[PDB]
């Protein structure tokens, strides 16, 4: 429901094929999509001489 | 005296993997300085050698990532002491290298 | 950074303050090797061989009484 | 989630505090075991089961004495 | 800090008791593990980590003591 | 089917595994010797193999006995 | 001010202010054997300082010992 | 001397159950140190350490044994 707590959110890594399971409410889960693509970014690379 | 040398060696090792599976390659090898006679010196030898540890990751841009390990070189040998081989074996250094690519 | 003890740093002090006598012994043992009976070699080599015993001596006993000093206090918690 | 209680905090706290000790041990075991005479692969594994063990040491006496901390305090609700 | 209690206070006299032995421990193993083969370095050694036992060891002991003198006194306050 | 076996024992079998063979070579490098105990390539074999033997049984014991403390002082805190 | 020294400091440096510069006496006798091995009257100086400072090196440490485990017999019954 | 127990009568009775040892020890200390190669003097201080010993481990003992009797008493006074 709208008012679960977000404490019973759980995310299990899942290497295999490099993705993340989440169980929660639907809300949850959209604001943790929100917050995984606010967070992975390509980053740059760097040489040094 | 008067003396000119130079050197080229060119490697290339192949390795197949899967997506998120790490893996490793490891190869050494030896090779003889074919100096010659009865009344020889001893063959000398020299010695090289290569680590790559390796784990892949596509990306969705057509894109591969990489962690990279890689170890290469050819084995310390004071005990080839001779002078008349200056065609020696070339002298490789020895190197290590860790690093992420894209 | 790699997750390192107290006794991991007491040990490694000693690595690290002999720069390179892992390799010297090493090398002068390959040149013995190839010759016996050069007395040059013999008497670098002996000298080698007693300073690594000494080091990994050294550094054994330490580790141990550290080991000690700190079991002594674990007991006294309860 | 699973349910954690306070014990079982104060305990996880020592198991993520020493990062990778718990591997680095069998690591060393499984060179130790390929090759017993080597003094290097030796004077590794002193250090590490040293570490472990002190470790473990402290983490149960610690949990014993906040369990007696704690059956201290319930006895007085009568 | 700021908070101090007795069992503290009882503890910090040994540490202020020994003036700098804290640290001469620390150098002189910094000194011998550069050169692990000179017995003037090796007997000084001995000396500074055999006191550093000393002392540690019967500082716990007493404050052990301390503890379990007033432990038993606040049982009797029902 | 076989045996059950603990944590002390995966211990105890760990070296006997790393030591592929040295249970063997240590007898037939005896019955070698034993055959002709006078020659030196025979002698200084045999040196070499009885104190990789040595080392080898020492230092398993020594870490059994170690992982034992450790747990007896884990369950002396049970009660 | 001079540095804290505890009670085994002073035991063993008693023997380094006993012995008046042995140290500095076996350098010096080294430092001249080596200029010339063959000297019989370099080589028997040297056989005599060579085992007293052996001697004097042993002595100070057995005894450092021996106080250490004077001392921890009795801290162990403070509990 | 201005106030002691009975423990310190229990202690006070080696203290001068042995006269002078408490100085003999420490004078031929400093004989041999003047001297540490000669065997007389070697002889005369290996039995007045050992001396020295016992007489402290047989004092300490002592005075745990009557301190465990008379906490031993003291518990059922409740």
């Amino acid at each position: 429901k709208q008012n679960a707590a977000a404490g019973n959110i759980k995310i299990v890594a899942y290497p295999d094929t490099n993705s993340l399971l989440v169980k929660g409410t639907a809300e949850q889960v959209h604001f943790i999509e929100m917050l995984v693509k606010a967070l992975d970014v390509a980053k740059r690379h760097v040489e040094l001489s | 005296l008067e003396e000119k040398k130079q050197a080229t060696v060119v490697s290339r090792p192949v390795l197949l993997t899967q997506e998120n599976v790490p893996a490793i390659f490891d190869n050494n090898r030896t090779f003889y300085t074919k100096l010659i006679g009865e009344r020889n010196v001893a063959l000398e030898h020299v010695t090289y050698g290569t680590m790559i540890r390796v784990l892949p990751r596509f990306s969705a841009d057509g894109q591969i990532e990489m962690s990279l390990d890689i170890e290469d070189g050819n084995d310390k040998t004071p005990q080839s002491d001779t002078t008349t081989s200056v065609d020696a074996l070339p002298e490789v250094g020895r190197t290590l290298i860790s690093t992420i690519a894209r | 950074t790699p997750w390192s003890g107290y006794l991991d740093d007491v040990s490694a002090k000693f690595d690290t303050g002999v720069d390179n006598l892992q390799t010297q012994v090493t090398e002068a043992l390959d040149k013995l090797a190839a010759k016996p009976s050069d007395p040059a070699l013999l008497a670098a080599y002996q000298s080698k061989l007693s300073e690594y015993n000494l080091y990994r001596n050294a550094q054994s006993n330490t580790v141990k009484v550290f080991k000690d000093i700190d079991a002594a206090i674990i007991q006294n918690f309860r």
